[PDB]
């Protein structure tokens, strides 16, 4: 389905 | 009343943050409005700082007073949407963002700005898009520049990548130097050739950040236990993460804070996050001594009160410079010991962060130079998977023969496959040499009805009352085991048919996010494929507009279409089981695989692996060396090359290698939580006599 990735910061 | 008293005020403010004097700073400019309320700029400067010092609320209530002044101020504009997302209201900053650009079509920022929202959404061409009208509109603009070419990153669009690689280092370069905060993100600074001096300051920068947030709470310093006291002879560990639930992290090591053990320690897990009810958070919240749910506590005062108030010796930052991060929490410095764990393969850069657990193989004793944090090496490999527990059906799997014999083409696997092959008249069961072998059903009928079920992509059949299930439709099956919640309760057959794989064919395969290819990783891997006449490279759409991108590189460096697959991405469950019809697994070596890399290697499938400098491109190996595969590791480009042809060529040497992982991902350490959490434990009690002892962190060797 969808996939959870490790995402980055906010910067 | 008077406007020219205020502006000079408004310029000796702006002095005061200039010598980084932010508190005077403030009272300057709030004189400045007092002496003239109807002041633009200096509402504007004020809020600016106000957003610096995480006073959100009120830092939006002056930019809203600038604008009523000054309507024709679109960079106040752009910076009253800065704040509204980062208060988590995108509607509200998109808002801004058009409105500036209306406002003035020639105003740059606002344009920048835009794009990173359509970045964040995934919306990668329309963030291209904006960018590139941008730096079009002012084409010296670091932030624009260096967010744009982690975009192309993304996409695989190497144009002019050499050229791109160079301007970027000179950028950090220059504000490095010119002491700004710097435009590549450091989650990101593994990717580009930047020097490790470099890695880290940038890091330390990200770390200073926090600081500035934090003094404005005015907190005294913690007093820290100093005995084992108060907490009956028991360490206390807390977990912190946004990630408690279904995120890699916990596809990792959600069986550890339930295998610690209770006699010597007390585990407390910190939620950054609200619970997305999947049962990786309920486990969690089962298995840990205490779970507490910080997304509910937003001050990062009471956060770290609370966390001091239960009486913490080693808090472990499980995020870094991930999203969800809450670092002000570390910075504080609730506990007397503070290590990164896990969940960032970087240094953090940070004063408030003192250890860094790693091991031997990932971060050898020269780079110590590349982190901030002490070493403290876990006797095998730092990295550790669920796999055991989430996907046991996959501990063993059947083929079946339509021919040679081959243990990937078409794969069963379940928890009850044994008592189905009992069920069936004439299962011949191949040996694998040096108590394992793999059954083999022959080509009779049942076997037909099978792949009959697979070609007419049917959901399910029934054998002898057995359930047999499509390897595809497991979601609709059974959605909780497709994610790894549960285990699954069929039979499950899984063919290279099912993703348009040659069913004759030497299988490479990466599963990694494509962002983590570059134009030498793929230039060797043509190379490789050359030389492996017969073979394909299997390839993820992650995301989809890559594809086109890989193929046309592919194009010019004369491969046909034909020689590259790609697959959609897949849910979990199915994700790992699929590797299983791979023959070798490439590894990315500007970034290895991490949870990928335990992925493949759970399904049996050899990785292929050189390790470069970074923590980032170093963890393959280190996987590997745990499992005890030191062949599968090269020392150059043309030693990957060789070793990946050896094992398309030689049909033996693979069933020997192959057979070697299949073998060892149970006995090796490397999915074995328990022994892992022992270690684990072993080093943490390490940390605590050596401050115990009344010394500062040093680093952990033995
Ligand atoms: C470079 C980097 O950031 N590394 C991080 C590590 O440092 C962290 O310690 C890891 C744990 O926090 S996260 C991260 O590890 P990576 O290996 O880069 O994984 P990434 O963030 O791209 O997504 C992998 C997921 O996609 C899943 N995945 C993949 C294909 C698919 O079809 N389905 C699927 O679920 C995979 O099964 C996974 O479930």
């Amino acid at each position: 389905g969808p996939v959870f990735t490790s995402r980055s910061a906010a910067g | 009343s008077c406007p020219t008293h205020a502006d000079s005020l408004n310029n000796l403010a702006n002095i005061k943050r200039e010598q980084g004097n932010i508190e005077e700073a403030v009272r300057l400019y709030r004189k400045a409005l007092e002496v003239f309320p109807e002041f633009a700029a200096a509402h504007s400067n004020l809020a600016s700082v106000l957003q610096q010092q995480g006073k959100l609320q009120e830092a939006l209530m002056h930019y809203k007073e600038a604008i009523r002044i000054s309507p024709t101020f679109a960079d106040a504009y752009s910076n009253m949407g800065n704040t509204l997302k980062e208060m988590q209201d995108v509607q509200g900053a998109l808002q801004c963002y058009t409105r500036a650009i209306q406002i003035n079509p020639a105003f740059a920022d606002a344009h920048s700005n835009l794009a990173s929202i359509h970045k964040d959404s995934g919306n990668i061409p329309e963030a291209i898009a904006s960018y590139r009208t941008a730096l079009k509109l002012k084409p010296d603009f670091p932030d624009a520049y260096c967010n744009l070419a982690h975009c192309l990153q993304i996409v695989c669009d190497w144009t002019d990548y050499d050229e791109r690689m160079k301007k970027l280092v000179s950028i950090v370069a220059d504000q490095l130097e010119k002491n700004r905060l710097p435009s590549v993100h450091p989650h990101h600074s593994m990717l580009y050739p930047l020097s490790h001096g470099f890695r880290k300051a940038i890091a330390e920068r990200h770390g200073n950040l926090c600081l500035d947030k934090i003094n404005v709470l005015h907190k005294p310093p913690y007093e820290h236990p100093k005995d084992l006291k108060l907490s009956d002879g028991r360490l206390r560990v807390g977990y912190v993460s946004s990630d408690f639930g279904n995120h890699p992290t916990s596809h990792l090591m959600q069986s550890i804070p339930g295998m610690h053990n209770p006699d010597k320690f007390e585990v407390f897990c910190y939620a950054l996050s609200p619970d997305d009810g999947t049962n990786f958070r309920v486990k969690v919240m089962a298995e840990a001594n205490h779970f507490i749910d910080l997304s509910q506590i937003p001050c990062n005062g009471k956060a770290a009160d609370r966390i001091h108030q239960d009486g913490i010796h080693i808090l472990v930052n499980m995020n870094g410079y991930t999203k969800g991060a809450r670092n002000e929490l570390f910075a504080l410095r609730p506990a007397p010991i503070q290590a990164m764990w896990l969940g960032y393969p970087g240094t953090s850069g940070a004063l408030f962060m003192d250890y860094i657990i790693t091991d031997q193989e990932t971060s050898p004793a020269e780079v110590a130079e590349q982190y901030s944090e002490k070493l403290a090496y876990m006797p095998h490999t730092f990295f550790i998977g669920d796999h055991a527990n989430m996907f046991p059906h996959l501990k063993k799997k059947a083929v079946i023969d339509f021919k040679h014999i081959y243990d990937n083409r078409i794969v069963l696997n379940g928890i009850d496959l044994k008592a189905f092959l009992d069920s069936l008249p004439d299962v011949k069961i191949v040996k694998m040499k040096c108590a394992l072998n793999m059954p083999v059903i022959p080509m009779n009928t049942i076997a037909e009805a099978v792949i009959e079920m697979i070609n007419r992509g049917q959901i399910q059949i029934t054998i002898n009352g057995f359930s047999i299930s499509n390897g595809l439709a497991t979601t609709q099956i059974n959605n909780k085991a497709a994610t790894g919640e549960e285990v699954p309760r069929t039979i499950i057959v899984t063919t290279r048919s099912q993703y348009g794989l040659p069913e004759d064919a030497i299988v490479y395969c990466n599963f990694n996010q494509l962002y983590k290819i570059d134009p030498s990783t793929l230039q060797m891997w043509a190379n490789i494929l050359k030389r492996v006449p017969n073979s394909v490279l299997w390839l993820l759409r992650f995301p989809a507009v890559g594809e086109p991108n890989i193929q046309q590189y592919a194009q010019n460096m004369g491969l046909p279409q034909n020689r590259i697959i790609f697959s959609p991405v897949a849910p979990k469950e199915e994700h790992v089981r699929r590797g299983q019809l791979a023959d070798v697994c490439l590894d990315t070596p500007l970034c290895n695989g991490h949870t990928t890399g335990m992925d493949v290697l759970w399904a049996g499938t050899p990785m292929v692996t050189m390790p470069g400098e970074t923590l980032a491109s170093r963890v393959a190996a280190s996987q590997l060396t745990c499992l005890g595969c030191l062949e599968l590791i090269a020392k150059n480009r043309q030693e990957y090359e060789d070793i990946a042809v050896k094992l398309g060529t030689d049909l033996e040497y693979l069933k020997k290698v192959r057979g070697k992982v299949w073998k060892q991902r149970i006995s090796s350490p490397l999915f074995n939580t328990k022994q892992y959490t022992m270690e684990l434990e072993r080093l943490y009690l390490q940390m605590w006599e050596h401050y115990a002892a009344g010394n500062k962190p040093d680093h952990m060797i033995k």
